[PDB]
């Protein structure tokens, strides 16, 4: 799974 | 708001041999939204301890879900799958046929 | 041949009932190997195939924090998108996300996917160029500008071309005895007269892996797709699949009809007759 270290990805 | 009616298939894991161990499946697919209630009926009565797969979906975003129990078919026994979805006025019942 | 990895997230809001349900599943080809359920007890990423259980505690910790992360992102996204669409507070709504990769027989990267849905229809999707986005409507155009400014597509592509493919390749080796096997269909034919004049021919295929299969009927060698009831391919619940194709014929002529079975586990396509 994506290592979503971000949520440079909120909608 | 998009709502889709579930397709239903009632079937066994292997071709039914009377007196032998088998699995009874009810495959619900193509529905939306994800909320649904699926029951397996033995002679018109709900079966306790009926498992299901984890909620996943196809490329068209429609959900699919595999419900199942372990059974040994006999001649006197009738089986059905009762499917409850908001898209249906009343629960849809599909009898289990040995050749479908 | 070619293989795929796929993750499917589903977040369904339940206003009043509490916090949005979150479901996550992972697939290699037609095989599910992991799972996460917000309403389940453990609150961890769980194994769903034997070959993933050789992954140590660090893996399970990473996957659980990544999948809990995603769950919280969908949480605030659910609120946002409700606002985009001017929807009431008391309505249930669904965010669905899919990403994953394809590799060739050599394990080389073929394709990347990243697509999101709101209420069962397209919202936003990564393109074949792994660089631009496609918005379905006006609400998705707002998300598309945020993602452009945050350079999300670069992150998407970095994952799809890296972590995704190399872990796909890892799974195919570690689960070779399960993932790289082809089970050929066990075929057989049934018959059901509907009258003294007409009868049903049904061609079965069972116990096959992977799911991809093709059943066709032929009267006198010409294709038949004008009577062929094809059921959607279904799971047997043991890692294999089933499918049948039925045709209605005038009684006495059934020897004209042949069922044709094309599958990956078949050296050459089968032919059946009553």
């Amino acid at each position: 799974t994506m290592v979503m270290e971000l949520i440079r990805m909120i909608k | 708001m998009i709502q889709r009616t579930p397709k239903i298939q009632v079937y066994s894991r292997h071709p039914a041999e009377n007196g032998k161990s088998n699995f009874l499946n009810c495959y619900v697919s193509g529905f939306h939204p994800s909320d649904i209630e699926v029951d397996l009926l033995k002679n018109g009565e709900r079966i306790e301890k009926v498992e299901h797969s984890d909620l996943s979906f196809s490329k068209d975003w429609s959900f699919y879900l595999l419900y199942y129990t372990e059974f040994t078919p006999t001649e006197k026994d009738e089986y059905a799958c009762r499917v409850n979805h908001v898209t249906l006025s009343q629960p849809k019942i599909v009898k289990w046929d040995r050749d479908m | 041949g070619s293989h795929s990895m796929r993750y499917f997230y589903t977040s369904v809001s339940r206003p009043g009932r509490g916090e949005p349900r979150f479901i996550a599943v992972g697939y290699v080809d037609d095989t599910q190997f992991v799972r996460f359920d917000s309403d389940a007890a453990s609150q961890r990423m769980e194994p769903r195939a034997p070959w993933i259980e050789q992954e140590g505690p660090e893996y399970w910790d990473q996957e659980t924090r990544n999948v809990k992360a995603q769950s919280q992102t969908d949480r605030v996204d659910l609120g946002t998108l409700r606002g985009y669409y001017n929807q009431s507070e008391d309505g249930s709504h669904t965010i669905q996300i899919m990403y994953g990769c394809d590799v060739g027989p050599d394990g080389r990267f073929l394709r990347g996917y990243r697509q999101d849905a709101y209420d069962g229809k397209d919202y936003i999707a990564l393109n074949e160029d792994l660089r631009s986005w496609t918005a379905a409507d006006m609400a998705a155009q707002i998300t598309k500008r945020k993602w452009e400014a945050a350079h999300a597509a670069e992150q998407q592509r970095a994952y799809l071309e890296g972590r995704c493919v190399e872990w796909l390749r890892r799974y195919l080796e570690n689960g070779k005895e399960t993932l790289q096997r082809t089970d050929p269909p066990k075929t057989h034919m049934t018959h059901h007269p509907i009258s003294d004049h007409e009868a049903t021919l049904r061609c079965w295929a069972l116990g096959f892996y992977p799911a991809e299969i093709t059943l066709t009927w032929q009267r006198d060698g010409e294709d038949q797709t004008q009577d062929t009831e094809l059921v959607e391919t279904r799971p047997a619940g043991d890692g294999t699949f089933q499918k049948w194709a039925a045709v209605v014929v005038p009684s006495g002529e059934e020897q004209r009809y042949t069922c044709h079975v094309q599958h990956e586990g078949l050296p050459k396509p089968l032919t059946l007759r009553w």
